[PDB]
RNA sequence: GUGGGAGAGGGUGGUGGAAUUCCCGGAGUAGCGGUGAAAUGCGCAGAUACCGGGAGGAACGCCGAUGGCGAAGGCAGCCACCUGGUCCACCCGUGACGCUGAGGCGCGAAAGCGUGGGGAGCAAACCGGAUUAGAUACCCGGGUAGUCCACGCCCUAAACGAUGCGCGCUAGGUCUCUGGGUCUCCUGGGGGCCGAAGCUAACGCGUUAAGCGCGCCGCCUGGGGAGUACGGCCGCAAGGC
């Protein structure tokens, strides 16, 4: 499988106001996906996730979802 | 059965028919060692039911033993406390098997006076579908459809 | 008397019971059912086949009602749980989505002995 | 000193969503809950389930790790402000200014105390239901103090790495966090795992020493009696030294 990294750009890990990027990091549900499936590092998930919640708290990324063909 | 398999006794076929159940059926109403007494019953028995219906007693015999198969029953198994009757299929081996005890039994159970008598008019009936071998088989299988509540014990 | 043609089924589910409540499109209750409802009294209330049973039952109140395109919605956990979707999709109702929507919170409460 | 860096380090104020509970409303019948089974309990004054709205308290899912920070206790949403410690590179400045540390002083999880607030959920005591030979327990339903906040006390612990602090010396390999570098790698500084020499009663330790040395502090001298008695000091008390 893809990790996120491995098909992006050169892209802002700071910017909490880029949600089409952000989503990208997202599960199917509005969880952080782990680095196991994002291919970043520890300082580059540890940056992630703050402004994954920057940008939630901004109403641009959910919260929590919900899962389908359960 | 540990270890093997406890592969399956082959009997003898038969002296009359040539088929294996009419042995098994024999076997199944000796008691004491007297095949030869058993196989007297079963054919006298045999000459009664081809006479008082005019039908073959060959497949009279195997339409009656078919009848009488059940394809369901249940088994206890223990699962948090007390046991719970388990419904199941069964084996076709085991089918021949309880299907000739209860031809047997239910067949000595019946109030004719002479054991050949007894075992003709108990292959009549169960042969068209009714009789007391055939009540204890439906008793079985209204066993399952009942608990059926625990197929998921199946096990 | 109402001829709601389609509408939503929210599935709960749980240890001791499972529940099915039928729904209109925007949220109000149609019919609904459990293992309580039928027969089963007890710990029988939990059972896959009691949870099939109450889907079943609630599926053809939602008939009599006039249902025939059904959004599903499952909260919670237990013995037939899936069942209850099995049952349910196999009922008569076309089942147009099956959604996993199970309240878990951010860790706001404390839980009961049983559950630490 | 300069220039960079990582962080649930601390304090203050703000702020976000999920969930529980409660209240208002809509729609909707007959049970819900709970257990190995059950019963107490709740429900026709309309519950449970579903939808919308409101209130309030407490805690921060995914990220999250075998991770990080702190002297220890301990510290997880986000934002801002105030502030501590620490690491690296440059080789710039002072020129032995160092190490330890009896007493003292300060900090010190939880529980507990006092005054005043707060109170969803949980929950000692307690009230019931079961289970059992009995149930004063485990299991179920309730439920107060408390848990939360402000301020002042309390000074205990498996306060654990059961390993005091500092410095130097003594094979490496592997995973990792964070810097620098001419960036298959090297070089610092933290977190683990194997294992040289050596150590150890053994288990095991092994550049994060329990190895080889040095300095300084604390403590030990058979078990029970007993962390008890008396005395002193501290404390509102519980009690602590
Ligand atoms: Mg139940
Ligand atoms: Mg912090
Ligand atoms: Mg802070
Ligand atoms: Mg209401
Ligand atoms: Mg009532
Ligand atoms: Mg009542
Ligand atoms: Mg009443
Ligand atoms: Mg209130
Ligand atoms: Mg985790
Ligand atoms: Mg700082
Ligand atoms: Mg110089
Ligand atoms: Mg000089
Ligand atoms: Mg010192
Ligand atoms: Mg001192
Ligand atoms: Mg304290
Ligand atoms: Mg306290
Ligand atoms: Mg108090
Ligand atoms: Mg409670
Ligand atoms: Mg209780
Ligand atoms: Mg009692
Ligand atoms: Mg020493
Ligand atoms: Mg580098
Ligand atoms: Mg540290
Ligand atoms: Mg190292
Ligand atoms: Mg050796
Ligand atoms: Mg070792
Ligand atoms: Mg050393
Ligand atoms: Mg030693
Ligand atoms: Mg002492
Ligand atoms: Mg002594
Ligand atoms: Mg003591
Ligand atoms: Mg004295
Ligand atoms: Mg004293
Ligand atoms: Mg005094
Ligand atoms: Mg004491």
């Amino acid at each position: 499988k893809a990790k996120v990294k491995a098909t992006l750009g050169e892209f802002d890990l700071r910017d909490y106001r880029n949600v089409e990027v952000l989503k990208r990091f997202l599960s199917e549900t509005g969880k952080i996906l782990p680095r196991r499936r994002t291919g970043l590092s520890a300082k580059e998930q540890r940056i992630l996730a703050k402004t994954i919640k920057r940008a939630r708290i901004l109403g641009l990324l959910p919260f929590t979802e919900k899962l389908v063909r359960k | 059965a540990r270890r093997r398999r406890a592969e399956v006794r082959q009997l003898q076929p038969d002296l009359v028919y040539g088929d294996v159940l009419v042995t098994a059926f024999i076997n199944k109403i000796m008691r004491d060692g007297k095949k030869n007494l058993a196989a007297r019953i079963f054919y006298d028995a045999c000459k009664i039911i081809q006479e008082k219906t005019g039908q073959e007693p060959l497949k009279v015999f195997k339409q009656a033993v078919e009848n009488v198969k059940p394809r369901m029953e249940v088994r206890s198994r223990r699962v948090g406390g007390a046991n719970y009757q388990v419904p199941m299929e069964v084996s076709p081996r085991r089918q021949q098997s309880l299907a000739l005890r209860w031809l047997v039994q239910a067949a000595n159970q019946r109030p004719e006076r002479r054991a050949a008598v007894r075992i003709a008019h108990e292959l009549m009936d169960a042969a068209e579908g009714k009789g007391g071998a055939v009540k204890k088989k439906e008793d079985v299988e209204r066993m399952a459809e009942a608990n059926r509540a625990y197929a998921h014990y199946r096990w | 008397k109402r001829q709601v043609a389609s509408g939503r089924a929210y599935i709960h589910a749980s240890y001791n019971n499972t529940i099915v409540t039928i729904t209109d499109p925007d949220g109000n209750p149609i019919t609904w059912s459990s293992g309580g409802v039928i027969g089963y009294k007890g710990s029988r209330k939990g059972t896959p086949y009691a949870a099939q049973l109450a889907a079943l039952d609630a599926a053809k109140k939602a008939m009599a009602y006039g249902m025939q395109s059904v959004d599903v919605i499952v909260r919670g956990t237990g013995a037939g749980r899936e069942q209850a979707i099995r049952a349910l999709q196999a009922s008569g109702l076309q089942v147009k989505s099956i959604v996993d929507d199970t309240p878990v919170p951010h860790n706001g409460c404390r839980p009961k002995k049983k559950f630490r």
